[PDB]
């Protein structure tokens, strides 16, 4: 994935931002694959 | 030596110890409480007011103790017990 930057109480991250980012990116890709599959099913119908 | 001289020297040393301990306690405790308050402010701009209530209580529990020492310091220095 690429990176896009936008100019514009800070959030609390547990345990730290890096671990959550690592554990969430694969989840994001799984979500995108699921959305692609749903769109494919609708288009097929 | 006049015994009252020894009494007064001991009383001065005791009062100095009382003040040293009280000031160390007050400084450290107020610094720690202020550190908590400043961190809380930094996390939340708008949490200021709600954080001053507990903070003051902390200060109350610290400064009070410190000032208690003050009283006894006077009792040691001015109305020295055992003076004769």
């Amino acid at each position: 994935m690429e990176v896009e930057y936008v100019g514009e109480t800070l959030y609390s991250f547990e345990p730290d931002p890096e671990t959550l980012f690592d554990a969430l990116l694969p989840r994001y890709i799984a979500t995108r694959v699921y959305a692609a599959l749903l769109e494919a099913a609708a288009s097929e119908s | 030596l006049d015994p009252n001289a020894i009494i007064t020297a001991g009383a001065l040393i005791g009062g100095g110890l009382i003040m040293g301990g009280g000031a160390i306690g007050a400084g450290i405790g107020d610094g720690i409480a202020g550190n908590a308050l400043i961190s809380g402010i930094a996390r939340q701009p708008e949490a200021q007011g709600r954080l001053f209530t507990p903070f003051f209580i902390t200060v109350g529990l610290v400064e009070a103790a410190y000032f208690i020492n003050l009283a006894f310091m006077a009792l040691f220095v001015f109305a020295t017990p055992g003076l004769q």
